[PDB]
């Protein structure tokens, strides 16, 4: 019965994040193409409430190409071409799950639903210039999101892959919530480790064994 | 734009679809040389052939090419110093 807002509200004015939203927003006035569209920055939190965070998955920055990204992490919108690390993610659950199959497309939405937070950590991009948003204050927010849910929760599982979500990774307590590493699922370290690395198995049984209900991890285009 | 790069390397007119961030210990890993800095890994994928071209440049906002990597459906690559 904890909404993000309940947790966000301060910080929601405080100086830097509204300096962030009209940085972002002036570049759109003077005519930069920024990705995603603004009714998706905050799709994360939409999906996802406080209270359902289940498993965690810490993505970078938006697909700066264009219909790609829709604010959520990894995920892209239907009809967009699955990407390379999505597809890697896709193989890994294939190999450890069984009957699952390739969707066939890349849109993750049911994946929040379920209590999948795919928060990147930084929110927007310029169209074609990728990790052009760095330090436009957007990780100091992601970056106190997740120590949020660290002090407001309990039981949640951490999946960071790479060196980067790793890093952030240092503020969550190991006593309190699972926190799972491996390589990226980038072509380039995918099989340096993150193949067989069986993080949606774990996650799931961590779950079960808690009383919680398990992820479909299978991805359904709503209606 | 990295992709004029890209074709001017391999004659291939293709797409970028992700950039990740990787920290020099990683990258030293696999390509076994040690980049000065953090190196985007810009990737495409040609369909034609079946691999995965990637192209390594410095972070935002240089995007400096350090090397250009073609690993096939086997999962090795071809790794040129740029």
């Amino acid at each position: 019965e904890l909404t993000w807002h309940d947790v966000l509200a301060e910080e929601k004015q405080q100086p830097y994040f509204l300096n962030t939203l009209q940085t972002v927003a002036s570049e759109r006035q003077s005519g930069v193409t920024i990705y995603p569209p603004q009714k998706d920055v905050f799709n994360a939190f939409r999906f996802t409430e406080l209270g359902d965070v289940k498993v965690v998955i810490l993505g970078q920055d938006p697909y700066h190409g264009p219909g790609q990204a829709h604010g959520l992490a990894f995920s892209v919108r239907p009809g967009i071409a699955i990407p390379p690390s999505l597809l890697n993610m896709y193989k890994e659950l294939e190999n450890t799950i069984p009957g699952f199959t390739r969707p066939n497309h890349g849109y993750l939405e049911s994946w929040a639903r379920q209590g999948v937070l795919l928060l990147n950590t930084v929110l927007t991009v310029r169209a074609g210039q990728a990790h052009s948003h760095a330090s436009l204050g957007w990780e100091t927010f992601t970056d106190k999101v997740i120590s949020l849910i660290n002090q407001h929760r309990e039981g949640v599982v951490f999946l960071l892959w790479g060196s980067h979500a790793q890093k952030k990774g240092a503020i969550i307590d190991k006593q309190r919530h699972h926190v799972l590493k491996a390589p990226h699922p980038s072509p380039l370290s995918a099989h340096r480790g993150f193949f067989g690395c069986n993080h949606f198995v774990l996650a799931n049984q961590w779950l079960e064994q808690r009383g919680e209900t398990p992820i479909d991890w299978m991805p359904v285009l709503p209606a | 734009n990295l992709s004029d790069i890209i074709e001017k390397e391999t004659g291939k007119q293709l797409v970028i679809q992700e950039s990740i961030l990787m920290l020099p210990e990683e990258v030293e890993e696999v390509i076994g040389n040690k980049p000065e800095s953090d190196i985007l890994v810009h990737t495409a994928y040609d369909e034609s052939t079946d691999e995965n071209v990637m192209l390594l440049t410095s972070d935002a906002p240089e995007y400096k090419p350090w090397a250009l990597v073609i690993q096939d459906s086997n999962g090795e690559n071809k790794i040129k110093m740029l």
